């Protein structure tokens, strides 16, 4: 509680880690792979929680 | 609105939803009629179809 | 033997499920059971472009099936066997004809995606029907969609060779057995282009075979008749290159025609006997 | 609907023989209609004449399959195939084709060695050489192949300068496939009704090059002049003197339709010049058990 983020390259809504591993933008990515961040940045299961 | 020189006869279908009375005679016709096959066609195992 | 399939649904359903599964007991899906893979709902996934070569060597692959009854679970269909014959219903969103037409074709819905699509929130299956329409009205939409996008593309690249106002006015109005019908609109792209390089690798292919073929029978009449016909500018330059390139460019040519040869081929080929206008149903076997 | 369909010798089949023939069982045979000569395809693919693979996909196609389903000594059953009936099919085939996932299986001729699919009767004088049971894309490059090996060997021949011969023959070569490349049997003359198969496919070729779309042509100078796609890397960024003297003209409406029209009429022809040969549509192959059930497609 005394600072915002770690890092803040991932934690914003536009960010370079959440544009690598966003559900929004991966619909150019191959569908089959795994991808353990995808577990984190996405947003619908963020927001399932 | 000056008249040609020919005359037109037009001609148009005019489709029409009518009802129309059905008789018959006494004895007219003969039914023979047999007794119904029952055929179980769908042997599902929630409810059968005959 | 009951054909019937039975299908168990996830979760729990509701109205417009009903609504729409009352809209789509007639029309008819693909097989691979698992309630993910019914139909063509692993090739319409947006994560992925829908493709038209993949979907419909998927369609060509798995088997065919006719939806029947969906409960609040249970998703009761039947499949298609050569064998018998089963009925079949338009329930389409075109709506396009059937006046006796004695062969049929199944092809994926290329006038909507979403038209043929229905969703379901609380079941994320988004399954979907392949449109089934009469073989003149399918070979002419898929004519009348390719060289849409083919100068949909050619305009892309350069504009100032097609227009669209002449094109709207022809390729977009199919018109069989009276009926005039009207259609206006990445899968059809690669598609054009699979064509696109057949209709460029046939020339030299074509001289190749012939200049193979050409004094076989040493004097026939029926191989100088093909030889008098086609073209003088086309016969001219096929010696200047190597061989393995050629070669590599005949086995490319012979793979893509006989995918496309396969492709205008109408796929999962129906057949109709007779038709019910006030119904809106036909009978129908495989063929 | 029989299916029982024995075929009865004339002399004994000796032991050697039978362990051989319950080796293979559940593969594919063609019938005739049994007599000791015609039932197979030694009748057709002998010693005698080249290995010809049109003839032989001739006697295959015109006449039903069947399969192998008991060997007795001085007799033998085989089961036809009649459509809308559910066929198991063992793969027992000595260059192995895994069908994972599991298309449409197509009946060949053993164009990958007389030697695997023989089997040696002695009790008479007729040999038997079964048919290659493949799914369907590795089967039509397979004919694309021997179609290409049987027009290319003449014309390679023809040539004063043949300092590569050899170079079809490995360019060719194996059959293309992930797992494991398997070399076929490559005839040098390919003899009557191959040739037959030539002219009718060179007729419809020059046939169909009488109408070519203007249209693709645009495109694919469009994608010349654009990036070069991976399926362009057969031109190596090059624009040939054809493809850039048949587009002095205009690009218009009205050829485009009659000329696709034409084109639908032609390649649903080449479609079933094609649909080459009694093929299986395949549903429900069972690995564990190396089963492929199969009903008449």
């Amino acid at each position: 509680e005394y600072r915002s983020t770690v890092n803040p390259w991932a934690s914003q809504l536009g960010s370079l880690g959440d544009i690598m591993y966003n559900s929004s933008y991966r619909q150019t990515a191959v569908p089959g792979l795994y991808s353990p961040c995808r577990a984190f940045f996405n947003k619908e299961e963020l927001l399932r929680n | 609105k000056i008249h040609p020189g020919v005359a037109m006869t037009v001609v148009r279908t005019d489709e029409i939803l009518s009802e129309n009375i059905l008789f018959s005679s006494r004895a007219s016709t003969s039914m023979f009629i047999g007794t119904p096959n029952v055929s179980r066609r769908e042997a599902r195992v929630d409810a059968v179809t005959f | 033997m009951d054909l019937k399939v039975v299908v168990s649904l996830s979760s729990r359903l509701y109205t417009d499920e009903i609504a729409k599964m009352q809209q789509r007991i007639g029309c008819i899906l693909p097989l691979a059971q698992n309630v993910q893979g019914l139909g063509l709902g692993q090739v319409y996934s947006l994560e992925t472009v829908p493709d038209y070569v993949s979907m419909y060597n998927y369609l060509s692959d798995c088997t065919l099936a006719v939806l029947d009854e969906v409960s609040v679970d249970s998703l009761i269909l039947t499949k298609i066997v050569p064998g018998q014959t089963y009925a079949i219903k338009n329930k389409y969103q075109p709506f396009f004809q059937w006046h006796g037409t004695g062969s049929l074709s199944v092809m994926p819905p290329v006038f909507g995606r979403e038209h043929a699509t229905v969703k379901l929130e609380s079941n994320d299956v988004d399954i979907v029907f392949p449109m089934v329409l009469p073989t003149p009205i399918a070979e002419e939409v898929l004519q009348k969609i390719l060289l849409f996008n083919v100068y949909s593309r050619v305009v892309m690249q350069a504009p100032g060779n097609a227009d669209m106002l002449d094109v709207h006015m022809h390729l977009g109005s199919v018109s069989y057995l009276g009926h005039h019908y009207e259609l206006a609109l990445a899968l059809l792209d690669n598609l054009s282009l699979y064509f696109c390089i057949m209709v460029t690798l046939l020339p030299r292919a074509s001289m190749r075979l012939v200049r193979g073929l050409i004094r076989h029978e040493h004097h026939d009449l029926l191989n100088l008749f093909q030889e008098m016909v086609p073209d003088e500018i086309a016969r001219i330059d096929l010696d200047d290159l190597s061989v393995a390139d050629d070669l590599s460019r005949m086995r490319v040519m012979m793979t893509y025609l006989q995918s496309l040869a396969s492709l205008f081929n109408l796929g999962p080929r129906l057949a109709t006997a007779a038709y019910s206008q006030e119904t809106l149903t036909a009978t129908c076997w495989l063929r």
